[PDB]
DNA sequence: CAGAGGATGTGGCTTC
DNA sequence: GGAAGCCACATCCTCT
C-alpha cells in the first residue's frame, strides 16, 4: 500500500493484494485497469490464481480469463471479464484462490456490480 | 412500434409486391436479398435511419445466429434462413406459404 | 465486396 | 414519475 498507493486494496486475508475494480461495470466488457493478485509471502512463480465472482444472485457468475500465473509475486489477469450479471443493486463478491500447497483464498467482499449497461449516461 | 429486424423482413417476405428485392429460394425458411441495398434502405426508412445499408443490416442478421432466429446459408451470397419455430407463428408449412406466394422455385 | 464477430453507445420498454 | 435493468440494434472496425 505504497508504490501505487490508490492502486491496490486489502483482501480479507493479510497475505494478499488486489487491483481495485471498478464500482460497476458493463457485463463482458474489458477492465479499465487489468486486474492484479499482489502476494506479500513468498508465492513461487508460476503458482496458478483463479478468481470466482458471486452473490445471493448467482453462487457463481460466469467470467472470462478468470485464471492467472503468480509471476514474481504478482498475478497479472490477461483482460478478465464478468459476463453474467450480479443483479440489481447488488454486487459480487470476489473469491480469490492462490494454488499453493496448501491452497490459499483471499476474498474481495462486495467489490463490483455487474450489468448488462454498465455505468451508462443519463437519458 | 418496437419492430425487430427478423419481423420486418418477415414481412417483406409475406407481402408480394416486394418480391422483387427479396424472396425465399423454395427451400424451406431460406430467403434471399435479391437487392440488399432496396431492403436495407426500407429497413431504414422504417427505423429512421436514413444512413442504413446492408452492411449494417447483416450486421443486425449476425447477432441472430447466436440466437437460433436465422442463419446464414453458406455459399449463397444475400441468402439466410429463418430456423426459428415458424409454422406455430404463421400456422402455415412453407409449402403452403411458397403457394400463397406463388414462390417459383 | 461478402461475411464473422468484437467493441461501445443509444432507443424502447420494464422493474422497482 | 424516474433510476436502474434488459434487449436490440446502429455504427465502426479488424480479419478471413
Amino acid at each position: 500500500l505504497a508504490d501505487h498507493p490508490g492502486e491496490l486494496v486489502r483482501t480479507d486475508s493479510p497475505n494478499f493484494l488486489c487491483s481495485v475494480l471498478p464500482t460497476h461495470w458493463r457485463c463482458n466488457k474489458t477492465l479499465p485497469i487489468a486486474f492484479k493478485v499482489v502476494a506479500l509471502g513468498d508465492v513461487p512463480d508460476g503458482t496458478l490464481v483463479t478468481v470466482m465472482a458471486g452473490n445471493d444472485e448467482n453462487y457463481s457468475a460466469e467470467l472470462r480469463n478468470a485464471t492467472a500465473a503468480m509471476k514474481n509475486q504478482v498475478a497479472r489477469f490477461n483482460d478478465l471479464r464478468f459476463v453474467g450479471r450480479s443483479g440489481r443493486g447488488k454486487s459480487f463478491t470476489l473469491t480469490i484462490t492462490v494454488f499453493t500447497n496448501p491452497p490459499q483464498v483471499a476474498t474481495y467482499h462486495r467489490a463490483i456490480k455487474i450489468t448488462v449497461d454498465g455505468p451508462r449516461e443519463p437519458r | 412500434g418496437p419492430i425487430q429486424l427478423w419481423q420486418f423482413l418477415l414481412e417483406l417476405l409475406t407481402d408480394k409486391s416486394c418480391q422483387s428485392f427479396i424472396s425465399w429460394t423454395g427451400d424451406g425458411w431460406e430467403f434471399k436479398l435479391s437487392d440488399p441495398d432496396e431492403v436495407a434502405r426500407r429497413w431504414g426508412k422504417r427505423k429512421n435511419k436514413p444512413k442504413m445499408n446492408y452492411e449494417k443490416l447483416s450486421r443486425g442478421l449476425r447477432y441472430y445466429y447466436d440466437k437460433n432466429i436465422i442463419h446464414k446459408t453458406a455459399g449463397k451470397r444475400y441468402v439466410y434462413r429463418f430456423v426459428c419455430d415458424l409454422q406455430s407463428l404463421l400456422g402455415y408449412t412453407p409449402e403452403e406459404l411458397h403457394a400463397m406466394l406463388d414462390v417459383k422455385p
